[PDB]
């Protein structure tokens, strides 16, 4: 399911903000 | 009328934005109590103000650090904006000031914590408890757009919620107030329209495309784009390919297609119409947008609160000095904070 492949992800933490 | 409280609002607005207010207190003046979350650069931390007993949240930026990461525009856009702003959903400064080693931004506290750890936790929201939060952010960029101003980093991690259930949009270190297109490169890699990806100069049409991510998020639990690694994120968004859950309504869908629209002719929030588009789409039906604003509407979800400074909503950080060196550094930088 697409619930378990977002909670098996590296991404269910909080999200770092991106800059150049 | 909205138009005539827009009016008004940017007149308050100008005035601060013109002449901002700076050094309105001391560090002295505030009792640390805990590390509420932390950043690149600096913390939040909650403080009490000695002379009222009031609760703050206080950010606390090393300016050395703000330095190396090529933030000091950035972080002297945050401060001028959010000591000019005034809105039910967003924290106005209600102090700053600086010393040798630091910046310091306090803000009203929200005890209700973030929108993400709730979200994580429950799971997901259903599409009412969604579109609460959905019509808090759509005025809000509605108010911030008028002024001119692009917020850059929505996402739940960046929303607190309050002791009555209504959010409080924070961290201003991305917003901008231009009046044409920008350039820079940021936000966070899920939420980014696909213009900044490919390196278009963009404008507040991606505050719109990321309400779409957001909705989304809140009503499936997990983002429209998602994958291991930014780059594969990237790809997912550009494609022009999203997939609903079975439980998303007609209505949800057909707002999400409109919001996470790469055609910038027909993405809502950035026709003629405006945001209108937006407020008055189906999904919206049942929301009393004045209502939400006066804050008379019943919050789905009213947290936890057992006390003044309460802190249970937040997670535990390691607590660590706030060091003020004998010497003033980045003085020239940060001459106008
Ligand atoms: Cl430098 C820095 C430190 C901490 C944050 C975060 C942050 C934490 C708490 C608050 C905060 N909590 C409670 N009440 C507040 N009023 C204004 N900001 C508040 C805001 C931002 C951003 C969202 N994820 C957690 C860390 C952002 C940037």
């Amino acid at each position: 399911t697409t619930y378990a492949d977002f909670i098996a992800s590296g991404r269910t933490g909080r999200r770092n903000a991106i800059h150049d | 009328s909205v138009k005539e409280f827009l009016a008004k609002a940017k007149e308050d607005f100008l005035k601060k934005w013109e002449n901002p207010a700076q050094n309105t207190a001391h560090l002295d003046q505030f009792e640390r109590i805990k590390t509420l979350g932390t950043g690149s650069f600096g913390r939040v931390m909650l403080v009490k103000h000695m002379e009222t007993g009031n609760h703050y949240a206080m950010k606390i930026l090393d300016k050395q650090k703000v330095v190396k990461l090529k933030q000091i525009e950035h972080t002297l856009n945050e401060k001028r904006i959010l000591q000019a702003v005034n809105f039910p959903f967003l924290t106005k400064l209600e102090f700053s000031f600086k010393d040798n080693s630091n910046l310091y931004m306090v803000m009203e506290y929200a005890p209700g914590g973030e929108m993400f750890s709730h979200l994580r936790r429950i799971g997901r929201f259903s599409e009412p408890h969604a579109r609460f939060y959905a019509a808090q952010i759509v005025l809000t960029f509605e108010y911030l757009h008028s002024l001119d101003l692009i917020y850059r980093d929505l996402k739940p991690e960046n929303l607190m919620i309050d002791q009555q259930g209504y959010i409080k949009v924070t961290d201003f270190g991305f917003a901008k107030r231009v009046k044409g297109r920008t350039w820079t490169l940021c936000g966070t890699p899920e939420y980014l329209a696909p213009e900044i990806i490919l390196s278009k100069g963009y404008n507040k049409a991606v505050d719109w495309w990321a309400l779409g991510v957001l909705i989304y998020e809140m009503a499936a639990g997990y983002p429209p784009f998602f994958a291991d690694q930014p780059i594969q994120i990237y790809e997912k968004i550009v494609s022009g390919k999203v997939r609903f859950p079975s439980h998303f309504s007609s209505d949800l869908k057909d707002l999400l297609r409109n919001l996470l629209q790469v055609d910038l002719t027909k993405r809502f929030g950035n026709l003629k119409n405006g945001v209108n588009d937006i407020k008055n789409h189906k999904w919206f039906a049942t929301t009393d947008w004045i209502a939400i604003y006066q804050r008379k509407v019943e919050a789905p979800f009213i947290p936890k609160f057992k006390g003044p400074g309460d802190t249970s909503n937040f997670d535990d950080y390691e607590e660590e000095e706030i060091r003020v060196s004998i010497n003033e550094k980045c003085g020239k930088e940060f001459s106008e904070f």
